[PDB]
DNA sequence: TGTCGCTAAGTTCACGCAGTATCCTGT
């Protein structure tokens, strides 16, 4: 891909490709509350960095229109304000408030350096993306199950990561504070780059830290101790040695010395660490440090936080921040993912059902899913 | 025994006004109005707390009598200005003030003082010298305005001592143009003899009630005398409340047949009540539903309304404790008189006597005389008797009993608009 | 589609400035 092509493509992508029937469906949420769509903040950031926010757009017409003519590098959805985001300057000052927003989590594999082997910063490849994996389901069962949010949009980044929009009318009414405790709730590997031990269990393990080990030990095996190799020599494991008690470090030295495999490596580890009680959950520090989600707080505390929106496309990798289906996850493949180039040159080989000819279809079906449940939802109530 | 076998039953040992025959009939309360008369200041009808009085309010009250009639007096006489008592005059000064006596005992020409008040005077005091003065009549009390002149800053030298005026009188309405002439029976206490404890007086009073049948009975106190020789040396086997009661009972129960309209007015030696002036009325009787509207329990003092006649009475020995201290140039009765009428108020004696308790914040609101009385009921240790003073007819009945003979009550005839002649006709007579 | 001008006191609201009071944050 060639992002001097950048500028080439993206006109036709928005002028034939981007979903705004659904998109506004979507972000209309059943036209059930007046000015709802209206209040709504975008910002976009066009060529050479140039960043413009509190654009509001009175239906989907205009919507189309302006994206149409500005053409924007990237696409990011705000929050709900109590007046129209265009006409904030007219606002008598203090009046101008975010009133609601979807609850939204961005999970960035950067975030996992210091616990993956296989790349670094920007770099992802199918040995890593098993974490992402693992947290899209730790974190939505909880999303599930402890808080009842029942409409949940999980989106790829474009690069190194994924979203989460919890669209729940109780969701999108959360206060701040409500915001932060949902946030500190689903938190557990608590730290910075200066602190080594990140994870420190009570006694007593929360019955939602019971659910994401379990969660965790399925992929457990292969994630850390086939494809990581998180014990292939010395110099990895002294992390994982760092890690536990010195009491026993020196006994577990002279066995990692007779270990061939990183798999009779962790037996060993979990034999001592057996043998040696109140130690009986540092196998599962270890584990929650390696592979339960990192949370930045900020991301989620603040209602006025504008995020990438749904299928935009990536300045750099030129893939589509496309939806994920829950129940496929285990097939989704980040690097299949439709470019921008792909499916304009897929375009360009042929109204409103252009978009059933690329290879973005099913992405728009399994939104077009999540929008009928939403309906379905605004409905039944 | 003595009271029993009495021979002057009946006789009539004063008169005045027209001649009535010798036996005097009423209309039984049958169109008569009696009421309180609606004046601007409320009336005395409930207890009011007692037994704590600041000198600063006593100050206040005498002060404000003072100044009110000054104001009054000075708006009639057109006086220009008042000057300090205290301060020296070589000239004619116009003063107002009250006058004292100097020392403890009785008031003499020698041991007058005058008193300001605290707007004119700051409240500062003057002896004054009765030499220049032709004709005066003073008590400790009154207020008073005198052109006079104080050469030594000493010694005030009054040379003109202005007439008291008396309120004006009541103007009725034509409401009870209508209504016929009234009779009215009032007797004071003490009720029973010195040596009994039977009320034989009162149940006299009360056939004479029946028999007569007055449109109304004024009975002032006391009704259980506390200087009473049986009262003081503790021999009465029931309380007081009882015994009070049981008269009560007796006066009201008996007057059943005449349908008269019960005035009862307390005083002062009621053992049994509050020993405290203004009087509030009596409040431990509850008169049956079928004589409520027959009974009225006063304060003392009290201006009645009687179908537009204004009578004005008190328990009060007025005349007695006035008497001791009234000093003269040259009737003596009938200058205190006037000067209760004119002083506008129903005790104008300051000090009091020893025998009265003065709750003077109370003196101050049921004391005032909103106008002059048409009649004037003031009974007395001193003789009965019928005075017309100032176009007031002040009756003094006696006492029912005196000692242990047989007293003295009084029978006058009210008419609103008669000829100013409101009272008829007016006698003492005996019991 | 034209709807005369300016001047002035007055009500209701939106804000400075200062003063008084109560209520907070964490693990
Ligand atoms: N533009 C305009 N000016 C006015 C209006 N009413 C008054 N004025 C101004 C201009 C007039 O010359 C001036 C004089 O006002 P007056 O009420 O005293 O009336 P005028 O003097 O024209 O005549 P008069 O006092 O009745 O003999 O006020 C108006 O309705 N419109
Ligand atoms: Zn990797």
């Amino acid at each position: 891909y060639d992002p001097a092509s950048l500028p080439d493509v993206l006109p036709l992508y928005y002028r034939r490709l981007f979903p705004f029937y659904q998109y506004f469906r979507w972000l209309n949420y059943g036209g059930v509350v007046k000015n709802y769509f209206q209040h709504r903040e975008f910002s976009f950031t066009l060529k050479d960095d140039v960043y413009v926010r509190y654009q509001s757009f009175n239906n989907q017409s205009e919507l189309e229109k302006e994206m149409q003519k500005m053409c924007p590098y990237k696409i990011d959805i705000g929050a709900v304000y109590s007046h129209r985001p265009s006409l904030h300057n007219t606002v008598k000052s203090g009046t101008f408030q975010a009133q609601e927003k979807e609850l939204v989590f961005d999970i960035d594999m950067t975030d996992y350096d210091d616990v993956r082997r296989c790349c670094s910063s920007a770099d992802i490849c199918p040995k890593c993306w098993t974490l992402m994996t693992i947290a899209v389901r730790i974190l939505d069962r909880a999303l599930a199950e402890d808080f009842g949010f029942k409409h949940r949009l999980w989106v790829y980044s474009g690069r190194r990561g994924v979203h989460c929009w919890v669209c729940d009318d109780s969701a999108r009414k959360l206060s701040q504070a409500e915001r932060s405790a949902v946030a500190e709730y689903l938190s557990v590997v608590k730290g910075g780059e200066e602190t080594i031990k990140k994870v420190q269990l009570p006694e007593t393990i929360h019955p939602f830290i019971g659910k994401s080990l379990k969660m965790v030990e399925r992929y457990f095996e292969k994630y850390a101790l086939v494809d990581q190799d998180i014990l292939e020599n010395k110099q990895c494991w002294d992390k994982v040695i760092a890690l536990v008690p010195e009491v026993a470090r020196e006994s577990l030295l002279r066995e990692f010395s007779k270990a061939r495999s990183s798999v009779e490596r962790w037996d060993k580890l979990s034999s001592c660490l057996e043998a040696t009680r109140r130690y009986s959950n540092i196998p599962k520090e270890i584990m929650l440090q390696f592979c339960y989600p990192r949370l930045d707080v900020n991301v989620s505390k603040g209602l006025n936080h504008l995020l990438k929106s749904p299928f935009s496309v990536h300045p750099k990798t030129g893939r589509i921040s496309v939806p994920i289906d829950c129940k496929k996850l285990d097939q989704f493949d980040p690097f299949s993912v439709p470019t921008i180039s792909l499916i304009c040159s897929e375009l360009d080989n042929v109204r409103t059902r252009d978009y059933k000819r690329t290879s973005l279809a099913p992405y728009i079906k399994v939104f077009e899913q999540f929008l009928d449940k939403l309906d379905q939802s605004r409905k039944g109530e | 025994q003595k009271y029993g076998s009495r021979t002057n039953r009946g006789e009539v040992v004063t008169t005045y006004g027209e001649l009535q025959g010798t036996t005097w009939n009423g209309g039984s309360g049958s169109n008569t109005n009696v009421e309180l008369f609606t004046s601007l200041d409320e009336p005395l009808t409930k207890m009011y707390k007692f037994m704590f009085q600041k000198l600063m309010d006593i100050r206040e009250v005498v002060s404000i009598k003072i100044e009110e009639l000054g104001a009054s007096l000075k708006d009639h006489f057109q006086i220009d200005e008042f000057t300090s008592v205290s301060l020296p005059a070589q000239e004619t000064v116009t003063v107002l003030g009250q006058i004292g006596c100097d020392s403890n005992g009785k008031l003499n020409s020698k041991s007058v003082i005058l008193e300001g008040d605290r707007e004119h005077s700051a409240g500062m005091q003057v002896p004054v010298d009765l030499s220049e003065l032709k004709d005066y009549s003073l008590f400790p009390g009154q207020v008073v305005i005198m052109e006079g002149t104080n050469s030594t800053g000493r010694r005030f030298v009054p040379t003109k001592l202005y007439e008291g005026v008396p309120l004006p009188f009541h103007q009725p309405s034509k409401e009870f143009e209508e209504c016929p002439q009234q009779m009215v029976i009032t007797a004071c206490g003490p009720f029973t003899t010195s040596d009994t404890i039977t009320y034989d007086a009162l149940k006299d009073l009360i056939d004479i009630v029946n028999r007569d049948r007055p449109d109304i009975c004024i009975l002032l106190g006391p009704f259980l005398d506390a200087k009473h020789e049986q009262i003081e040396n503790l021999q009465l086997t029931v309380t007081f409340e009882d015994v009070f009661k049981r008269c009560l009972k007796m006066i009201i129960e008996g007057t059943r047949p005449s349908g008269c309209h019960l005035v009862i007015v307390p005083s002062l030696r009621d053992v049994h009540h509050d020993p405290v002036y203004p009087q509030p009325p009596f409040s431990c009787f509850e008169p049956a539903k079928e004589d409520k509207e027959r009974v009225h329990f006063v304060a003392d003092p009290c201006t009645l309304s009687v179908n537009g006649v204004v009578i004005g009475m008190t328990s009060t020995d007025l005349l007695f404790h006035m008497g001791a201290e009234e000093i003269s140039s040259s009737d003596r009765f009938s200058r205190i008189l006037r000067h209760i009428l004119t002083q506008r108020s129903y005790y104008p004696l300051y000090p009091p006597n020893e025998e009265i308790n003065i709750d003077y914040e109370a003196l101050y609101s049921y004391t005032p005389m909103p106008v002059t009385p048409d009649v004037f009921i003031v009974p007395s240790e001193l003789r009965y008797f019928i005075k017309d003073v100032t176009g007031c007819i002040c009756i003094n009945p006696g006492r029912l009993t005196k000692g242990l003979v047989g007293g003295t009550y009084a029978r006058f005839l009210v008419k609103s608009g008669a000829m100013r002649s409101t009272c008829i006709s007016a006698q003492v007579v005996r019991v």
